[PDB]
């Protein structure tokens, strides 16, 4: 296994993680409909889906 | 009835049409003359003050 052998990897591991953190802070104070997931017009809310979908979004962004 | 489209999808704008009437029962009232005469039944009735004030009042 040769992931963590740099220094500069484990380096690299944690600018991400700060980074992903201050990410994932837009995710909060919002609904998260998850059984009937039709998110009425005009509220802030957002279901699981998306949820993967915009971090999908982030990370293949940040490669 | 529909206005368009009406798809019941919780986000589509579900657009509708009633179609509705309004009918009046009025009472036709025929006009003497003394000297013996009389409008008929099927004279003309006025209805364009009817439809004036129903008009003006929807306004």
């Amino acid at each position: 296994n040769a992931t963590f052998r740099d220094a500069s990897s484990r380096r690299l591991a944690a600018a991400t993680g700060v980074a992903l953190a201050e990410f994932l802070q837009q995710f909060n104070g919002l609904a998260v409909f998850t059984k009937n997931t039709n998110i009425r017009t005009g509220i802030i809310g957002t279901n699981p889906r998306l949820m993967l979908g915009k971090i999908r979004k982030w990370a293949q962004d940040n490669v | 009835d529909t206005s368009g489209p009406a798809t019941i999808a919780g986000n589509s704008t579900i657009n509708l049409r009633d179609d509705f009437i309004v009918e009046f029962n009025m009472k036709k009232e025929r006009y003497r003359d003394r000297k013996g005469g009389e409008t008929p039944f099927f004279s003309y009735y006025d209805y364009e003050s009817i439809r004036d004030r129903l008009f003006n009042s929807m306004i």
